[PDB]
């Protein structure tokens, strides 16, 4: 059990089965740690980086690292990557003519990453007018986690430079300008960033020279599952190690979707509900988004599965996932938030998913001004419908942009319904959301999203 | 343009060279030099990433070339070559891809395999494969039919007797 | 003139062409060498093979004769009392 | 018990217990040291360095460290952060145009800072003009602590250079020369700096050339809380390290805010006064700015705490504070700067806070000239009242732009109070300040500072 | 006896009671060793560099250094400071226009600074026009200590480069400013300079070195002491100790002894000599700044001896000596082109040897020829009254006639006061003072001021 096959100062048997560091060592862990604050890492034995990223499953566990990487980047699994984009603040074109933009750049992953140099795209429709790089005038020697460049009640800086050495924007033509006053915008997309990474050497002193990150965005992108929280105002994105498929000396551990949320995120567990600043991100409470192939790897994996929810699903390799906390939650228990109240709503139930339900005997009307809602964007209404009759027919009238009319057919037991309408216009026409039960219906955790517009 | 790669390992500093031959007779040997250059370029990827908007790279034509074009002619982008990187482990740990070049290896690599090229119709891909002269009698490269080379080269599955790949 | 490098491996192993220009060996290569050229019609090869000093008695360099110096510089296979050059005599 | 954990030449037992320094070696502390001028530092025990900072705990103790280092640098608890930032002194806008700007760079952490070069940025309203980096001809090879790039006694160095080498600054268009002509200022602020440090090598001459603070930036913030000093004409930045709520890792010493002031400035202690360089900056004799989250930590704790002091609360890793000495405070024991004698003050009173109080019997009327007072700027009155009869009601009339007429309720102990006025325009109206009391009420410790415009 | 705290070849006992080095090794000081020529060094047995210059403490002390080091600065407890300025010797303007500037760089600190790349600011009034730096033509190689590039009798070196592209005011409106009689002033901010170091080899390299990384350091843990002689101006950086720490074992000197240990001044006895120029206390006139002042004032009244130069050094002041251009002794120095008035050398009662015996008044008619016009000056004197009961006044033509009341003291007592002439062609200096009864006078001196 002294064995180190890895060379990486964490004995093989402490590596497979539980382990966390206790005085710069490691030791087997034990259950009674939970309660002194202690964590429970696994990692594989194999390998010198389990997620590869730059450091180490000892430096990762023991701490011994930039001291401005999170703390949930300190988990074997879970690698420390600088998420880096810039977003455009103000648009400045004047006079053949001469373009300004003022940029912010927004870092949303785990580590640092000074010497920020990114790289822009210009394109206003379609046509990539140019790829612009930062100068000496523009790199962001710092970039803290969940910080901007230049920080909060600073102006952006200037972006007006084609070349090294004091070159400026120009528009080839007047053609630009043409096709400008017709009513187009400009957008702007990053095509890639480059910066740098400390690592204490054995002088003592942090060097970020001989480093950059570029080294390891392919490699890390390779092992890794991308996972992202979205809160509304704020954008999180990480990156959890998972083992290949067909792999027979791969030893990435294996675990669920819903651990590695709460691994990513350090958002704690209340015994089953899941908080992470307060905010719920449980699996009923949120509305999950998926892109072509995860949708297909979780349906084949639910059949097999006794009980049937996203959250136990063995996280894999390669999938793609995002989470958007619904805006206007209600539950009827701890939290509601809508502007209106509903209309024939009986709190004096015991059949809901955490505390109660709502029997509906009618239907329920809700009136949502467009006051606290965000014009020419697109909603998604949610919720939760059980009958235990399974006999009563449900329709929806929703007003928007086309009005909505669709039937609905209640399960047995709790089901998960989602329907998608656009509004456009602010001040519009007010927007009407109609349901109708044939009987006594069950309502709890009704929600409504907000999507891409 | 798009940076498009084909084979399977990632290039660092991917700094391509082409030149606007116009179906007949080349114009100008272009090269990207500090803006165009990816930064990294992995396997089955394109540099931009899929959904971003094209990489624009910055030349005069003939009033003869325009007649050609618009009757039965097409414009091709050919390479004469591209200078990138690649990673290499260290005794400190870290991954080290400046100095190490894809130019050094290319024409060893070229010269001892076997090119074998297979397309799906929508995505191409090309494969290097080792193999041994049949003059030298030191040389030790096991001699492997097409078959095992096929299967060790994309990766199919080998289910009875017929090749599997991707279904 | 032209120039360029030429790539040794390292302690290492990985090939290394930085350092290495191949103009340092050139006026060393035509001072101690033969020039011998041949002629398909098609494409012509260059070789250099290495000849010996006249009166240096330290020079150990092997003597061979002009058939041999052929046969080696190619690569040429002799069949009977012939010099075939992949096929062409 | 030699143990070393972090290797730092102080072992574990002195480290956690309290340490001093004699004759460059560490030894165990003891009480009686305090006469000779020893002081006592602890520090955490798992790290090399426990602020974080380019300098070990032991050759911050030790003092061998740039000399240029003040002296309250040497605690271990607080690190050698150099708060850089540039003055703009001067426009010259002739001809588009072209654009002149003086500058001096200013100091006030508590390292030097070697080779600097500021980033500045040209805003006028909203749109920044351009973002300068400085040149060879701008980089200050020296900049001491509280010093300033030029020294003092020499003019501004110019600010004419738009990019690297030089290059003629020029506003792009007329229109921002159209909207000058308004009267719309130019404004400038510091995005970043970049500097270096010094440190010795195996030969002993300090080599300056590779090593960075933009490293040490990131680090030093997210470890330690951000503490700020006003004394009305200077201002001194300090960050002290403070321990992470949730690790059970870390040995971080904590201490109270009391004693992170104290430690922080090198505050002499006369047993409960404390003083900077002769001028009190006790919680009585000081009124305190935070932001969000310290304030309501700080709400938060207190009733845990019968004490129910400022200085008395632990300090913990994040909170930001500013402390701004008053500039018009009068106590009636050793101090009164007021212009104006005060009406209707008794000093015969022995329930002051520190001596005596004021036997107030009715009201107390004040006239303060302009002569000593900053037009177009904000004043916050605050004062300490007792009233154990809680009988008595209180009404202060405040002459300002706005009149102010607001009635208070003392308690049966001494309370402070808060009221916000401002003060626009120097040939204005004179301000009237006045308060009533009912019965016989106690004041002390009477302060007016100023804040914002 | 032979332990060595901070690795620097000096034994710890030596480095406290003084030491002095012999055939490149460290012994003990003896008071035997004086008439031979050797000096005494003590410094701190904690630290590799007492002063705090690149040179450690065994360095200085034996000579193993740069050879250019001053005789001034082997001592330890004094630093190695390169003081380097720069000169402007003439103006070339000419077209919207371009300015020349002929610049003359000088040193006066105890160190040569090699490749001297100054950073300088062009300003008018206020407004600085640029910040112009040293490019590749401006360089000094070689600026050794007393000596300036370019050497004596060579023209100034020109200076009209900016960046690159050629210097010039940034508007027309300088030179209508220009035109109107104002001048521009040319000041530095900065210089950066290189130190040698014997590598290895044995050969002196100036590469890596540099002085700007060891200027923060010096000018924490020094002294500053400036001595002027009108022509030529010396300044110096003398180590202290801290006053709030107790490990800093920095040895504590006067600031009389530190004068002899910064100009390597000797001594005959009780006076002190520059260069044959007497440096004493009473001969010289001492500008401090606002905070030595303070700070002195407090250590004068707990001293019974009560001498300035007997004042221990602290970390952190500022001094200035000036030594005046006219001093009269009436024992072996008369500088004046004119005599005095009703003075008696007959006395036993000066400073020195004898003292002035006036009976009446004394006045002095001094030659406009051998004055400075348009400068500040401060008249010297002191004044010896055991009757304690002569009131003396003073009548001085200047800008502003001056009548001035004195009461001298028992014992010689220092009188000083500040006047201004101005004008060249204006009326000449009269000089009056009357005694009530019968005084001593001793030290007169006529000073320059900024
Ligand atoms: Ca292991
Ligand atoms: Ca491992
Ligand atoms: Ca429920
Ligand atoms: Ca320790
Ligand atoms: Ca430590
Ligand atoms: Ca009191
Ligand atoms: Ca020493
Ligand atoms: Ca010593
Ligand atoms: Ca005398």
């Amino acid at each position: 059990e002294d064995l180190d096959t890895d060379n990486d100062n964490i004995p093989d048997a402490y590596e497979k089965n539980g382990y966390t560091i206790k005085d710069s060592i490691a030791v087997k862990w034990n259950d009674s740690f939970a309660e002194q604050g202690y964590k429970k890492y696994v990692s594989s034995y194999l390998e010198s980086n389990t997620a590869g990223d730059p450091y180490t499953d000892y430096q990762k566990a023991s701490g011994s690292i930039d001291k401005a990487i999170k703390l949930e980047a300190r988990d074997p699994l879970v690698a420390a990557y600088p998420v880096v984009g810039v977003g455009m603040e103000n648009l400045i074109i004047s006079t053949s003519a001469y373009i300004n933009a003022n940029v912010r750049y927004y870092n949303t992953g785990t580590a640092p990453m000074y010497k920020v140099t990114p790289t822009t795209n210009l394109v206003l429709d379609g046509e990539t007018l140019a790829t612009i790089k930062a100068q000496d005038n523009q790199i962001g020697n710092n970039l803290s986690p969940n910080e901007t460049y230049p920080k909060k009640g600073l102006s952006p800086l200037a972006l007006n430079t084609m070349d090294q050495f004091n070159a400026r924007l120009i528009p080839i033509n007047y053609d630009q300008l043409k096709k400008l006053d017709s009513g187009k915008q400009i957008k702007l997309e990053t095509t890639q960033v480059s910066g740098n990474y400390g690592t204490k050497n054995s002088q003592g002193q942090i060097i970020t020279e001989g480093n950059s990150w570029s080294n390891y965005i392919s490699q890390i992108d390779s092992v890794s599952a991308s996972i992202i929280l979205d809160t509304g105002s704020q954008t999180f994105e990480r990156r959890v190690a998972a083992k290949e498929q067909g792999n027979p000396e791969d030893k990435t551990p294996e675990i669920t979707i819903g651990e590695a949320i709460k691994k990513a995120f350090s958002a704690t567990k209340n015994g089953e509900l899941l908080y992470f600043n307060g905010i719920p991100i449980d699996e009923s409470c949120v509305e999950l988004i998926f892109d072509d192939n995860t949708s297909e790897i979780i349906k084949e994996q639910l059949k097999y599965l006794d009980d049937k929810k996203i959250y136990n699903v063995k996280l894999e390799r390669g999938m793609n996932i995002l989470i958007k906390v619904p805006s206007y939650f209600t539950n009827f228990d701890e939290y509601n938030n809508f502007p209106a109240s509903w209309s024939n709503i009986d709190t004096k139930n015991q059949d809901g998913l955490q505390s109660v339900a709502n029997k509906l005997s009618g239907e329920t009307k809700i009136i949502i001004p467009m006051s606290k809602l965000k014009p020419y964007k697109r909603y998604v209404f949610s919720g939760y419908s059980k009958d235990p009759s399974t006999s009563n027919s449900i329709t929806v009238n929703i007003k928007s942009k086309e009005q909505k009319t669709d039937y609905l057919v209640p399960e047995k037991d709790y089901t998960k319904f989602s329907y998608e309408f656009e509004t456009t216009g602010k001040d519009s026409s007010d927007i009407e959301i109609t349901l109708t039960s044939s009987g006594v219906i069950f309502l709890d955790n009704l929600s409504i999203t907000e999507l891409n517009s | 343009v798009r940076y498009y790669n084909t084979g399977t390992a990632p290039m660092y500093k991917v700094t391509p060279t082409t030149n606007l031959v116009l179906d007949g007779e080349t114009l100008a040997t272009i090269k990207a030099q500090d803006n165009q250059i990816g930064n990294n370029l992995s396997p089955n990827e394109t540099y931009p990433k899929k959904g971003l908007s094209p990489l624009a790279l910055n030349i005069p034509i003939n009033y003869d070339q325009l007649k050609k074009l618009d009757s039965g002619k097409q414009i091709k982008l050919e390479t004469t070559q591209v200078s990138g990187n690649y990673g290499t482990k260290n005794s400190q740990g870290q991954i080290i891809t400046e100095g190490n070049s894809w130019s050094n290896y290319i024409s060893q690599i070229d010269s001892v395999s076997a090119s074998i090229i297979l397309d799906t119709g929508s995505q191409t891909f090309e494969r290097r494969v080792a193999a041994k002269e049949q003059g030298n009698p030191e040389d030790k490269t096991p001699e492997i039919t097409i078959g095992e080379a096929i299967k060790k080269a994309f990766s199919a599955t080998k289910n009875g007797e017929l090749l599997y790949f991707n279904g | 003139q032209v120039s360029g490098n030429y790539g040794t491996k390292n302690s290492q192993g990985q090939i290394i062409t930085e350092g290495n220009s191949w103009s340092n060996y050139i006026s060393q290569i035509d001072s101690v060498s033969a020039s011998i050229i041949l002629d398909t019609g098609s494409q012509t090869f260059e070789r250099r093979v290495a000849a010996k000093e006249q009166g240096n008695p330290e020079d150990k360099t092997p003597e061979i004769t002009i058939g041999e110096a052929i046969k080696k510089a190619f690569s040429a296979t002799k069949n009977g009392e012939l010099l075939y050059f992949n096929g062409i005599p």
